[PDB]
Protein backbone atom coordinates (compact mmCIF):
# COMPACT_ATOMS: atom_id res chain seq x y z
CA UNK A 1 0.00 0.00 0.00
CA UNK A 2 1.01 3.62 -0.99
CA UNK A 3 0.35 4.89 2.79
CA UNK A 4 2.45 1.68 4.22
CA UNK A 5 5.47 4.00 5.42
CA UNK A 6 3.21 7.02 6.92
CA UNK A 7 2.42 7.18 10.57
CA UNK A 8 -1.14 6.14 11.62
CA UNK A 9 -0.94 10.00 13.22
CA UNK A 10 0.24 11.60 10.10
CA UNK A 11 -2.06 9.85 8.15
CA UNK A 12 -5.44 11.08 10.67
CA UNK A 13 -4.05 14.49 10.53
CA UNK A 14 -4.09 14.47 6.64
CA UNK A 15 -7.47 12.77 6.14
CA UNK A 16 -8.39 15.99 8.26
CA UNK A 17 -6.60 18.44 6.14
CA UNK A 18 -8.47 16.48 2.80
CA UNK A 19 -11.55 17.13 4.57
CA UNK A 20 -10.62 20.99 4.66
CA UNK A 21 -9.87 20.62 1.36
CA UNK A 22 -12.68 18.81 0.07
CA UNK A 23 -10.33 16.51 -1.54
CA UNK A 24 -12.02 13.48 -0.41
CA UNK A 25 -10.43 10.71 -2.58
CA UNK A 26 -7.35 11.45 -0.69
CA UNK A 27 -9.20 11.31 2.45
CA UNK A 28 -10.53 7.96 1.51
CA UNK A 29 -6.47 7.00 1.09
CA UNK A 30 -5.30 8.28 3.85
CA UNK A 31 -8.01 6.62 6.31
CA UNK A 32 -7.42 3.42 4.18
CA UNK A 33 -3.89 3.37 5.22
CA UNK A 34 -4.69 4.47 8.67
CA UNK A 35 -6.86 1.16 9.00
CA UNK A 36 -4.36 -1.19 7.49
CA UNK A 37 -1.99 -0.04 10.40
CA UNK A 38 -4.04 -2.56 12.38
CA UNK A 39 -5.01 -0.73 15.11
CA UNK A 40 -8.82 -0.27 16.08
CA UNK A 41 -10.17 2.77 15.55
CA UNK A 42 -11.80 5.81 17.75
CA UNK A 43 -14.82 7.54 17.35
CA UNK A 44 -13.67 10.39 15.84
CA UNK A 45 -11.51 8.02 13.17
CA UNK A 46 -14.50 6.10 12.18
CA UNK A 47 -16.20 9.49 11.72
CA UNK A 48 -13.31 10.23 9.05
CA UNK A 49 -13.32 6.86 7.38
CA UNK A 50 -17.26 7.58 6.96
CA UNK A 51 -16.99 10.55 5.67
CA UNK A 52 -14.58 10.33 3.35
CA UNK A 53 -15.76 6.88 1.64
CA UNK A 54 -18.90 8.52 1.51
CA UNK A 55 -18.33 10.93 -0.81
CA UNK A 56 -16.63 9.44 -2.71
CA UNK A 57 -19.24 6.39 -3.41
CA UNK A 58 -21.53 9.80 -3.47
CA UNK A 59 -20.22 11.17 -6.48
CA UNK A 60 -19.97 8.04 -8.16
CA UNK A 61 -23.91 6.79 -7.61
CA UNK A 62 -24.43 10.50 -8.55
CA UNK A 63 -22.82 9.61 -12.00
CA UNK A 64 -23.97 6.27 -12.66
CA UNK A 65 -27.77 7.42 -12.06
CA UNK A 66 -27.32 9.91 -14.71
CA UNK A 67 -25.55 7.59 -16.60
CA UNK A 68 -28.41 4.89 -16.56
CA UNK A 69 -30.78 7.54 -17.21
CA UNK A 70 -29.22 8.07 -20.67
CA UNK A 71 -29.07 4.65 -21.21
CA UNK A 72 -32.59 3.73 -20.16
CA UNK A 73 -33.91 6.52 -22.60
CA UNK A 74 -31.36 5.05 -25.53
CA UNK A 75 -33.16 1.83 -25.06
CA UNK A 76 -36.46 2.79 -26.31
CA UNK A 77 -38.80 2.38 -29.29
CA UNK A 78 -37.88 5.43 -31.19
CA UNK A 79 -34.27 6.14 -29.76
CA UNK A 80 -31.56 6.71 -32.64
CA UNK A 81 -29.30 3.75 -31.10
CA UNK A 82 -25.85 5.73 -30.87
CA UNK A 83 -23.50 2.76 -30.67
CA UNK A 84 -21.95 1.28 -27.60
CA UNK A 85 -21.01 3.81 -25.43
CA UNK A 86 -23.33 4.44 -23.31
CA UNK A 87 -23.22 1.25 -21.72
CA UNK A 88 -19.51 1.22 -22.14
CA UNK A 89 -19.52 4.48 -20.25
CA UNK A 90 -21.93 3.69 -17.42
CA UNK A 91 -20.25 0.35 -17.12
CA UNK A 92 -16.62 1.76 -16.20
CA UNK A 93 -18.32 4.33 -13.41
CA UNK A 94 -20.21 1.09 -12.15
CA UNK A 95 -17.03 -0.67 -11.79
CA UNK A 96 -15.34 1.51 -10.18
CA UNK A 97 -17.85 2.50 -7.93
CA UNK A 98 -18.35 -1.66 -7.18
CA UNK A 99 -14.62 -1.41 -6.67
CA UNK A 100 -14.88 1.29 -4.18
CA UNK A 101 -17.85 -0.59 -2.27
CA UNK A 102 -15.32 -3.91 -2.12
CA UNK A 103 -12.65 -1.78 -0.80
CA UNK A 104 -14.64 -0.41 2.25
CA UNK A 105 -16.21 -4.04 2.31
CA UNK A 106 -12.80 -5.86 2.76
CA UNK A 107 -11.55 -3.39 5.25
CA UNK A 108 -15.05 -4.24 7.39
CA UNK A 109 -13.87 -7.92 7.03
CA UNK A 110 -10.03 -7.39 7.46
CA UNK A 111 -10.35 -6.53 10.29
CA UNK A 112 -12.84 -3.65 11.83
CA UNK A 113 -16.02 -6.07 12.57
CA UNK A 114 -13.68 -8.80 13.82
CA UNK A 115 -11.87 -6.71 16.43
CA UNK A 116 -15.00 -4.08 17.54
CA UNK A 117 -16.45 -5.67 20.68
CA UNK A 118 -18.15 -2.14 22.32
CA UNK A 119 -21.63 -1.38 20.77
CA UNK A 120 -20.43 1.97 19.53
CA UNK A 121 -17.99 0.27 17.53
CA UNK A 122 -19.57 -2.64 16.20
CA UNK A 123 -23.22 -1.35 14.82
CA UNK A 124 -21.35 1.30 13.26
CA UNK A 125 -19.37 -0.97 11.13
CA UNK A 126 -22.39 -3.37 10.61
CA UNK A 127 -24.20 -0.41 9.56
CA UNK A 128 -21.51 0.74 7.11
CA UNK A 129 -21.36 -2.96 5.89
CA UNK A 130 -25.04 -2.31 5.09
CA UNK A 131 -24.92 0.40 3.43
CA UNK A 132 -22.20 -0.55 1.14
CA UNK A 133 -24.31 -3.64 -0.42
CA UNK A 134 -26.91 -1.55 -0.51
CA UNK A 135 -24.85 0.56 -2.84
CA UNK A 136 -23.84 -2.52 -4.22
CA UNK A 137 -27.29 -3.41 -5.24
CA UNK A 138 -28.36 -0.61 -6.70
CA UNK A 139 -26.19 -1.18 -9.56
CA UNK A 140 -26.81 -5.22 -9.32
CA UNK A 141 -29.12 -6.88 -11.81
CA UNK A 142 -28.25 -10.21 -12.67
CA UNK A 143 -27.93 -13.74 -10.46
CA UNK A 144 -26.41 -11.60 -7.81
CA UNK A 145 -28.62 -9.01 -6.51
CA UNK A 146 -30.32 -11.06 -4.44
CA UNK A 147 -27.50 -12.04 -2.92
CA UNK A 148 -26.30 -9.02 -2.41
CA UNK A 149 -29.58 -7.75 -1.00
CA UNK A 150 -29.61 -10.48 1.15
CA UNK A 151 -25.88 -9.64 2.46
CA UNK A 152 -27.24 -5.79 2.88
CA UNK A 153 -30.33 -7.16 5.14
CA UNK A 154 -28.19 -9.39 6.93
CA UNK A 155 -25.87 -7.08 8.21
CA UNK A 156 -28.32 -4.28 9.21
CA UNK A 157 -30.35 -6.59 10.85
CA UNK A 158 -27.54 -8.02 13.24
CA UNK A 159 -26.42 -4.03 13.25
CA UNK A 160 -30.28 -3.46 14.60
CA UNK A 161 -30.44 -6.70 16.85
CA UNK A 162 -26.99 -5.12 18.68
CA UNK A 163 -28.73 -1.46 19.35
CA UNK A 164 -31.70 -2.35 20.50
CA UNK A 165 -30.11 -4.15 23.53
CA UNK A 166 -27.51 -2.06 23.86
CA UNK A 167 -28.20 1.95 22.91
CA UNK A 168 -30.94 3.91 24.40
CA UNK A 169 -33.85 4.53 21.24
CA UNK A 170 -32.17 8.46 21.25
CA UNK A 171 -28.84 7.38 20.26
CA UNK A 172 -27.28 8.80 17.13
CA UNK A 173 -25.81 5.78 15.76
CA UNK A 174 -28.92 3.95 16.29
CA UNK A 175 -31.10 6.80 14.82
CA UNK A 176 -29.25 6.77 11.71
CA UNK A 177 -29.04 2.81 10.89
CA UNK A 178 -32.78 2.45 11.52
CA UNK A 179 -32.67 5.18 8.73
CA UNK A 180 -30.37 3.75 6.54
CA UNK A 181 -32.34 0.51 7.48
CA UNK A 182 -35.79 1.79 6.31
CA UNK A 183 -34.32 3.53 3.16
CA UNK A 184 -32.73 -0.02 2.08
CA UNK A 185 -36.60 -1.83 3.05
CA UNK A 186 -38.18 1.21 0.84
CA UNK A 187 -35.38 1.68 -1.92
CA UNK A 188 -34.32 -1.71 -2.26
CA UNK A 189 -36.31 -4.52 -1.04
CA UNK A 190 -39.83 -3.45 -2.45
CA UNK A 191 -40.85 -3.57 0.90
CA UNK A 192 -42.43 -0.23 1.71
CA UNK A 193 -44.51 -0.72 4.51
CA UNK A 194 -41.48 -2.27 6.32
CA UNK A 195 -39.88 1.13 6.06
CA UNK A 196 -42.99 3.26 7.27
CA UNK A 197 -43.17 0.71 9.89
CA UNK A 198 -39.62 0.83 10.98
CA UNK A 199 -39.59 4.97 10.22
CA UNK A 200 -42.22 5.48 12.60
CA UNK A 201 -41.10 3.25 15.56
CA UNK A 202 -38.42 4.62 15.16
CA UNK A 203 -39.50 7.96 15.71
CA UNK A 204 -41.59 7.41 18.50
CA UNK A 205 -39.82 5.79 20.64
CA UNK A 206 -37.09 8.36 20.55
CA UNK A 207 -39.60 10.98 20.74
CA UNK A 208 -40.09 9.73 24.36
CA UNK A 209 -36.46 9.51 25.48
CA UNK A 210 -35.68 13.30 24.29
CA UNK A 211 -36.78 14.29 28.17
CA UNK A 212 -33.90 12.59 29.16
CA UNK A 213 -31.13 14.39 26.91
CA UNK A 214 -29.25 17.35 27.01
CA UNK A 215 -29.58 20.42 25.28
CA UNK A 216 -26.50 19.19 22.54
CA UNK A 217 -27.64 15.69 22.05
CA UNK A 218 -31.07 16.76 21.53
CA UNK A 219 -30.13 18.54 18.98
CA UNK A 220 -28.60 15.69 17.63
CA UNK A 221 -31.20 12.65 17.86
CA UNK A 222 -33.54 15.67 16.52
CA UNK A 223 -31.88 15.98 13.27
CA UNK A 224 -31.94 12.46 12.45
CA UNK A 225 -35.82 12.19 13.46
CA UNK A 226 -36.43 15.09 10.88
CA UNK A 227 -35.11 12.92 8.45
CA UNK A 228 -37.54 9.81 9.38
CA UNK A 229 -40.29 12.46 9.42
CA UNK A 230 -39.16 13.35 5.66
CA UNK A 231 -38.74 10.13 4.57
CA UNK A 232 -42.42 9.26 5.76
CA UNK A 233 -43.97 12.06 4.31
CA UNK A 234 -42.39 11.28 0.86
CA UNK A 235 -43.67 7.44 1.71
CA UNK A 236 -47.50 8.63 2.91
CA UNK B 1 -37.84 12.29 -5.47
CA UNK B 2 -35.03 9.07 -3.49
CA UNK B 3 -35.38 8.88 0.44
CA UNK B 4 -32.85 10.18 2.50
CA UNK B 5 -30.51 8.59 4.33
CA UNK B 6 -27.72 9.47 6.62
CA UNK B 7 -25.85 12.46 6.25
CA UNK B 8 -22.18 13.09 6.29
CA UNK B 9 -21.09 14.97 10.30
CA UNK B 10 -17.87 16.88 9.64
CA UNK C 1 -2.01 6.37 -23.79
CA UNK C 2 -5.34 4.66 -22.25
CA UNK C 3 -7.67 5.97 -24.94
CA UNK C 4 -5.02 5.10 -28.08
CA UNK C 5 -7.67 2.46 -28.83
CA UNK C 6 -11.00 4.29 -28.94
CA UNK C 7 -12.58 5.97 -31.61
CA UNK C 8 -12.02 9.69 -31.58
CA UNK C 9 -16.13 10.12 -31.86
CA UNK C 10 -16.15 7.48 -28.94
CA UNK C 11 -14.21 9.67 -26.96
CA UNK C 12 -15.96 13.33 -27.79
CA UNK C 13 -19.52 10.97 -26.87
CA UNK C 14 -18.00 9.74 -24.07
CA UNK C 15 -16.50 13.86 -22.84
CA UNK C 16 -20.05 15.01 -23.26
CA UNK C 17 -21.38 12.03 -21.42
CA UNK C 18 -19.11 12.57 -18.62
CA UNK C 19 -19.82 16.53 -18.67
CA UNK C 20 -23.57 15.41 -18.08
CA UNK C 21 -22.52 13.23 -15.03
CA UNK C 22 -19.78 15.93 -13.53
CA UNK C 23 -16.83 13.70 -14.35
CA UNK C 24 -14.78 16.26 -14.88
CA UNK C 25 -11.31 13.79 -14.65
CA UNK C 26 -12.94 11.55 -17.30
CA UNK C 27 -14.36 14.23 -19.18
CA UNK C 28 -10.51 15.61 -19.68
CA UNK C 29 -9.06 12.45 -20.17
CA UNK C 30 -11.27 11.64 -22.75
CA UNK C 31 -10.38 14.85 -24.58
CA UNK C 32 -6.71 14.38 -23.93
CA UNK C 33 -7.22 11.10 -25.90
CA UNK C 34 -9.32 13.07 -29.04
CA UNK C 35 -6.37 15.42 -28.91
CA UNK C 36 -3.81 12.84 -29.14
CA UNK C 37 -5.35 11.19 -32.06
CA UNK C 38 -3.82 14.66 -34.29
CA UNK C 39 -6.70 15.68 -35.71
CA UNK C 40 -7.71 19.23 -35.34
CA UNK C 41 -10.26 20.53 -32.68
CA UNK C 42 -13.76 21.90 -34.04
CA UNK C 43 -15.30 24.90 -31.71
CA UNK C 44 -17.40 22.43 -29.59
CA UNK C 45 -14.56 19.72 -29.46
CA UNK C 46 -12.24 23.21 -27.88
CA UNK C 47 -14.98 23.94 -25.75
CA UNK C 48 -15.29 20.72 -24.06
CA UNK C 49 -11.32 20.31 -23.63
CA UNK C 50 -11.79 23.52 -22.00
CA UNK C 51 -14.48 22.85 -20.13
CA UNK C 52 -12.91 19.34 -18.65
CA UNK C 53 -9.30 20.66 -17.31
CA UNK C 54 -10.79 24.13 -16.03
CA UNK C 55 -13.13 21.96 -13.92
CA UNK C 56 -10.11 19.08 -12.89
CA UNK C 57 -7.59 22.52 -11.93
CA UNK C 58 -10.42 24.66 -10.59
CA UNK C 59 -10.56 21.86 -8.04
CA UNK C 60 -7.20 21.67 -7.13
CA UNK C 61 -6.50 25.54 -7.22
CA UNK C 62 -9.40 25.72 -4.48
CA UNK C 63 -8.23 22.78 -2.42
CA UNK C 64 -4.29 24.31 -2.55
CA UNK C 65 -5.66 27.86 -1.49
CA UNK C 66 -7.43 25.81 1.92
CA UNK C 67 -4.15 23.75 2.49
CA UNK C 68 -2.04 27.60 2.19
CA UNK C 69 -3.50 29.14 4.36
CA UNK C 70 -3.28 26.38 7.02
CA UNK C 71 0.22 26.31 6.00
CA UNK C 72 0.62 30.12 6.38
CA UNK C 73 -1.29 30.05 9.85
CA UNK C 74 1.25 26.84 11.22
CA UNK C 75 4.24 29.45 10.32
CA UNK C 76 3.02 32.54 12.23
CA UNK C 77 4.51 33.12 15.39
CA UNK C 78 2.46 31.15 18.72
CA UNK C 79 1.38 28.32 16.58
CA UNK C 80 2.35 25.24 17.79
CA UNK C 81 4.09 23.60 14.99
CA UNK C 82 2.65 20.54 13.95
CA UNK C 83 5.30 18.87 11.78
CA UNK C 84 5.89 18.75 8.29
CA UNK C 85 2.47 16.77 7.39
CA UNK C 86 0.35 20.29 6.17
CA UNK C 87 3.84 20.78 4.18
CA UNK C 88 3.99 17.68 2.37
CA UNK C 89 0.07 17.72 1.63
CA UNK C 90 0.18 21.41 0.36
CA UNK C 91 3.24 19.84 -2.20
CA UNK C 92 1.23 16.82 -2.77
CA UNK C 93 -1.72 18.85 -4.42
CA UNK C 94 0.90 21.22 -5.62
CA UNK C 95 2.65 18.68 -7.33
CA UNK C 96 -0.82 16.94 -8.78
CA UNK C 97 -1.84 20.43 -9.85
CA UNK C 98 1.39 21.23 -12.04
CA UNK C 99 0.79 18.25 -13.39
CA UNK C 100 -2.20 19.09 -14.65
CA UNK C 101 -0.89 22.18 -16.25
CA UNK C 102 2.02 20.72 -17.60
CA UNK C 103 -0.35 18.06 -19.51
CA UNK C 104 -2.58 21.20 -20.83
CA UNK C 105 0.59 23.03 -22.25
CA UNK C 106 1.95 20.13 -23.75
CA UNK C 107 -1.06 19.06 -25.75
CA UNK C 108 -0.92 23.00 -27.61
CA UNK C 109 2.75 22.91 -27.70
CA UNK C 110 1.91 19.25 -29.12
CA UNK C 111 0.58 20.22 -31.73
CA UNK C 112 -2.47 22.54 -31.29
CA UNK C 113 -1.29 25.86 -31.63
CA UNK C 114 1.15 24.99 -34.19
CA UNK C 115 -1.92 23.57 -36.95
CA UNK C 116 -4.49 26.40 -35.59
CA UNK C 117 -4.31 28.73 -38.29
CA UNK C 118 -7.55 30.74 -38.01
CA UNK C 119 -8.01 33.23 -35.73
CA UNK C 120 -10.88 31.69 -33.32
CA UNK C 121 -8.96 28.53 -32.80
CA UNK C 122 -5.92 30.28 -32.30
CA UNK C 123 -6.52 32.84 -30.09
CA UNK C 124 -8.46 30.42 -27.93
CA UNK C 125 -5.54 28.00 -27.74
CA UNK C 126 -3.18 30.93 -26.74
CA UNK C 127 -5.57 32.36 -23.96
CA UNK C 128 -5.61 28.79 -22.31
CA UNK C 129 -1.93 29.10 -22.63
CA UNK C 130 -1.78 32.01 -20.93
CA UNK C 131 -4.49 30.45 -17.79
CA UNK C 132 -2.45 27.40 -17.35
CA UNK C 133 0.78 29.75 -16.42
CA UNK C 134 -1.03 32.10 -15.06
CA UNK C 135 -2.12 28.75 -12.65
CA UNK C 136 1.54 27.47 -12.23
CA UNK C 137 2.10 31.03 -11.45
CA UNK C 138 -0.06 30.71 -8.46
CA UNK C 139 1.64 28.59 -6.70
CA UNK C 140 5.15 29.51 -8.09
CA UNK C 141 7.60 30.92 -5.97
CA UNK C 142 11.59 30.13 -6.53
CA UNK C 143 13.85 31.78 -9.24
CA UNK C 144 10.75 30.10 -11.68
CA UNK C 145 8.22 32.25 -10.81
CA UNK C 146 9.45 34.81 -12.89
CA UNK C 147 9.49 33.15 -15.96
CA UNK C 148 6.79 31.50 -15.06
CA UNK C 149 4.85 35.02 -15.30
CA UNK C 150 6.70 36.12 -18.73
CA UNK C 151 5.98 32.98 -19.99
CA UNK C 152 1.72 33.41 -19.30
CA UNK C 153 2.31 37.37 -20.45
CA UNK C 154 4.09 36.34 -23.51
CA UNK C 155 0.80 33.83 -24.40
CA UNK C 156 -1.38 36.12 -23.59
CA UNK C 157 -0.30 39.34 -25.45
CA UNK C 158 0.02 37.11 -28.98
CA UNK C 159 -3.33 36.42 -28.32
CA UNK C 160 -4.79 40.05 -27.90
CA UNK C 161 -2.37 40.83 -30.55
CA UNK C 162 -4.01 38.77 -32.76
CA UNK C 163 -7.90 39.22 -31.72
CA UNK C 164 -7.60 42.97 -31.83
CA UNK C 165 -6.76 42.40 -35.51
CA UNK C 166 -8.86 40.13 -36.69
CA UNK C 167 -12.23 40.11 -33.86
CA UNK C 168 -14.68 42.58 -33.56
CA UNK C 169 -14.53 44.03 -30.01
CA UNK C 170 -17.75 41.89 -28.51
CA UNK C 171 -16.05 38.85 -29.89
CA UNK C 172 -16.71 36.57 -27.07
CA UNK C 173 -13.62 34.88 -27.35
CA UNK C 174 -11.81 38.39 -27.56
CA UNK C 175 -13.71 39.68 -24.30
CA UNK C 176 -13.01 36.49 -22.35
CA UNK C 177 -8.96 36.89 -23.20
CA UNK C 178 -9.06 40.19 -22.39
CA UNK C 179 -10.92 39.67 -18.87
CA UNK C 180 -8.53 36.62 -18.00
CA UNK C 181 -5.71 39.14 -19.12
CA UNK C 182 -6.70 41.90 -17.02
CA UNK C 183 -6.76 39.20 -13.89
CA UNK C 184 -3.27 38.44 -14.73
CA UNK C 185 -2.49 41.78 -14.27
CA UNK C 186 -4.41 42.13 -11.23
CA UNK C 187 -3.90 39.07 -9.17
CA UNK C 188 -0.35 37.71 -11.04
CA UNK C 189 1.95 40.83 -12.35
CA UNK C 190 1.23 43.17 -9.54
CA UNK C 191 -0.22 45.78 -12.42
CA UNK C 192 -3.60 46.56 -10.96
CA UNK C 193 -3.23 49.24 -12.75
CA UNK C 194 -2.66 47.81 -15.86
CA UNK C 195 -6.03 45.42 -14.80
CA UNK C 196 -8.15 48.49 -14.39
CA UNK C 197 -7.24 50.26 -17.75
CA UNK C 198 -7.59 47.23 -20.00
CA UNK C 199 -11.05 46.15 -18.36
CA UNK C 200 -12.36 49.61 -18.84
CA UNK C 201 -10.91 49.92 -22.53
CA UNK C 202 -12.42 46.59 -23.29
CA UNK C 203 -15.50 46.97 -21.84
CA UNK C 204 -16.19 50.57 -23.59
CA UNK C 205 -15.06 48.98 -26.86
CA UNK C 206 -17.52 46.44 -26.53
CA UNK C 207 -20.63 48.90 -25.77
CA UNK C 208 -19.91 50.71 -28.69
CA UNK C 209 -20.09 47.41 -30.81
CA UNK C 210 -23.28 45.50 -29.21
CA UNK C 211 -25.83 47.58 -31.68
CA UNK C 212 -24.33 45.40 -34.51
CA UNK C 213 -25.33 41.95 -32.98
CA UNK C 214 -28.28 39.12 -32.87
CA UNK C 215 -30.03 39.13 -29.36
CA UNK C 216 -28.44 35.67 -28.88
CA UNK C 217 -24.75 37.63 -29.47
CA UNK C 218 -25.81 40.27 -27.32
CA UNK C 219 -26.14 38.12 -24.69
CA UNK C 220 -23.17 36.50 -25.16
CA UNK C 221 -21.00 39.64 -24.97
CA UNK C 222 -22.97 41.37 -22.23
CA UNK C 223 -22.39 38.39 -19.64
CA UNK C 224 -18.47 38.50 -19.88
CA UNK C 225 -19.04 42.06 -19.98
CA UNK C 226 -21.29 42.13 -16.85
CA UNK C 227 -17.74 40.08 -15.24
CA UNK C 228 -15.56 42.84 -16.29
CA UNK C 229 -17.47 45.24 -14.49
CA UNK C 230 -17.88 43.25 -11.51
CA UNK C 231 -14.39 43.09 -11.60
CA UNK C 232 -13.74 46.99 -12.07
CA UNK C 233 -16.30 47.39 -9.05
CA UNK C 234 -13.80 44.73 -6.71
CA UNK C 235 -10.88 46.80 -8.03
CA UNK C 236 -12.16 50.47 -7.73
CA UNK D 1 -12.58 38.31 -2.74
CA UNK D 2 -10.20 37.22 -5.80
CA UNK D 3 -10.82 38.33 -9.39
CA UNK D 4 -13.37 36.68 -11.59
CA UNK D 5 -12.26 34.38 -14.44
CA UNK D 6 -13.84 33.62 -17.75
CA UNK D 7 -16.27 30.74 -16.69
CA UNK D 8 -17.23 27.68 -18.30
CA UNK D 9 -19.72 27.43 -20.94
CA UNK D 10 -21.89 23.86 -21.66
S1 LIG E 1 -18.54 7.68 17.17
C1 LIG E 1 -19.33 6.29 16.35
C2 LIG E 1 -20.58 6.72 15.58
C3 LIG E 1 -20.28 7.81 14.58
O1 LIG E 1 -19.15 8.23 14.44
N1 LIG E 1 -21.41 8.30 13.85
C4 LIG E 1 -21.27 9.36 12.82
C5 LIG E 1 -22.14 10.55 13.07
C6 LIG E 1 -23.35 10.22 13.88
O2 LIG E 1 -24.04 9.99 12.64
C7 LIG E 1 -24.14 11.51 14.25
C8 LIG E 1 -23.79 12.01 15.50
C9 LIG E 1 -24.36 13.16 15.97
C10 LIG E 1 -25.28 13.81 15.18
C11 LIG E 1 -25.61 13.31 13.93
C12 LIG E 1 -26.62 14.11 13.14
F1 LIG E 1 -27.08 13.44 12.04
F2 LIG E 1 -27.59 14.44 14.02
F3 LIG E 1 -26.03 15.26 12.71
C13 LIG E 1 -25.05 12.14 13.43
C14 LIG E 1 -23.83 8.90 14.30
C15 LIG E 1 -22.83 7.79 14.01
S1 LIG F 1 -15.51 28.10 -30.40
C1 LIG F 1 -13.95 28.77 -29.84
C2 LIG F 1 -14.11 29.65 -28.60
C3 LIG F 1 -14.80 28.91 -27.48
O1 LIG F 1 -15.13 27.74 -27.60
N1 LIG F 1 -15.04 29.68 -26.29
C4 LIG F 1 -15.68 29.08 -25.09
C5 LIG F 1 -16.91 29.82 -24.65
C6 LIG F 1 -16.89 31.25 -25.06
O2 LIG F 1 -16.27 31.55 -23.80
C7 LIG F 1 -18.25 31.94 -24.72
C8 LIG F 1 -19.13 31.93 -25.79
C9 LIG F 1 -20.39 32.46 -25.66
C10 LIG F 1 -20.75 33.00 -24.44
C11 LIG F 1 -19.87 32.98 -23.37
C12 LIG F 1 -20.37 33.58 -22.08
F1 LIG F 1 -19.38 33.76 -21.16
F2 LIG F 1 -21.00 34.72 -22.43
F3 LIG F 1 -21.30 32.74 -21.54
C13 LIG F 1 -18.59 32.45 -23.49
C14 LIG F 1 -15.81 32.01 -25.68
C15 LIG F 1 -14.65 31.13 -26.11
CL1 LIG G 1 -15.57 4.01 -21.20
CL1 LIG H 1 1.00 13.81 1.50
MG1 LIG I 1 -34.79 8.55 -36.20
MG1 LIG J 1 -21.43 -4.26 -14.77
MG1 LIG K 1 1.40 26.61 22.75
MG1 LIG L 1 6.47 22.44 -4.80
Amino acid sequence: GAMGSMERASLIQKAKLAEQAERYEDMAAFMKGAVEKGEELSCEERNLLSVAYKNVVGGQRAAWRVLSSIEQKSNEEGSEEKGPEVREYREKVETELQGVCDTVLGLLDSHLIKEAGDAESRVFYLKMKGDYYRYLAEVATGDDKKRIIDSARSAYQEAMDISKKEMPPTNPIRLGLALNFSVFHYEIANSPEEAISLAKTTFDEAMADLHTLSEDSYKDSTLIMQLLRDNLTLWT
Amino acid sequence: QRSTSTPNVH
